[PDB]
């Protein structure tokens, strides 16, 4: 039993770091911790490392878009890695990934 | 037409793909025998773990038995069952 | 079923394309100082056996499919780019 | 030409073969059947004919190769031991 419906298309809320030039947000994680939010939001935990040692950040995603200050990032497309059995192993990548060259972004493993 | 990028890592992803396999590095000790067909097709574990230090093995195996042409040296020849191991589920863990 | 009969195995394995994954750095082997995700790629080759040491299992016809790849340049930048790879759609048995 | 087929004829001496098998390419396949495969001959028809084949048993054809090259094997072929036989490539 876990949290259904996190796979689609979801807009970024808020986030806890800076992702200031970052147009391509995108990477492979079970997270932390997926919480569905009164509404039908999302609010995702990862744990990470920013510029050396491990943090953990935090998301809340949404269907719809606010147009906001994570436009330059775009849709963030999430999908269930679905040959990792059953469970919580997601893939995700946002729309400022698609570029015919490389842009500022972070990989998350 | 581009095959999209989730679709893509979806499919490359670790887990067991038909591969097809010479019988003579099943059965090395039985190299002496002529095999028809010399390789069968088994589901082994494949793909990617996207991770230089993750690789792709098998967390479960069962067997499958298939018939052969085994030619044996100066005895003649059959068709003879032979059993082979097929990997069902894959895993990415640590290389080492 | 209990047993794959002869004739299914011979079929099976004989000389034809098949799916098999592709180290994306083994058909771009100069591009090994980026990181692509996924690493692999599923491409159509010729394989399986000819059953006849004076045979060898090549490919009759060719094509090329193009697939969005995450490319990661590290410290610089990454995006999702079309990368070309070769397919075989038929394949012979050739001395 | 796949399915079972019985020898009729054929232009080889069967000696003690129990194990008719290979893979072949044939230069014919007329009209029963005629195959010509180099040079060999051979006919073979859906029925039987007692006590002359008998041991080498009837003849499974299949085609190989994905869209005339036929693998075939005896049912003599059959066997928990190996068995007189040759392999036609
Ligand atoms: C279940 C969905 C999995 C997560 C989807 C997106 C959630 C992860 C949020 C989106 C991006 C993650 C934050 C990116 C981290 C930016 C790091 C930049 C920096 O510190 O320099
Ligand atoms: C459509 C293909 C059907 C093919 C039928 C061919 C089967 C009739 C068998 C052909 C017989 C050839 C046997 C070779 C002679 C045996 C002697 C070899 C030896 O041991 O010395």
């Amino acid at each position: 039993e876990e949290i259904q419906d996190v796979s689609g298309t979801w807009y970024l809320k808020a986030m806890t770091v800076d992702v200031g030039a970052l147009r391509c947000l995108a990477g492979s994680v079970i997270p932390t911790t997926l919480t569905t939010l009164e509404g039908g939001n999302l609010e995702a935990k990862v744990t990470m490392h920013i510029k050396g040692r491990s943090q953990e950040v935090k998301a809340v995603l949404s269907k719809t878009d606010e147009p906001g200050i994570y436009t330059a990032i775009g849709g963030i497309h999430v999908a269930k890695i679905g040959r990792s059995h059953v469970k919580d192993h997601y893939i995700f990548y946002s729309e400022g990934c698609l570029s015919g060259v490389p842009v500022p972004g972070v990989w998350l493993v | 037409e581009v095959v999209k990028f989730m679709d893509v890592y979806q499919r490359s992803y670790c887990h067991p793909i038909e591969t097809l396999v010479d019988i003579f590095q099943e059965y090395p000790d039985e190299i002496e025998y002529i095999f028809k067909p010399s390789c069968v097709p088994l589901m082994r574990c494949g793909g990617c773990c996207n991770d230089e230090g993750l690789e792709c093995v098998p967390t479960e195996e069962s067997n499958i038995t298939m018939q052969i042409m085994r030619i044996k040296p100066h005895q003649g020849q059959h068709i003879g069952e032979m059993s082979f191991l097929q990997h069902n589920k894959c895993e990415c863990r640590p290389k080492k």
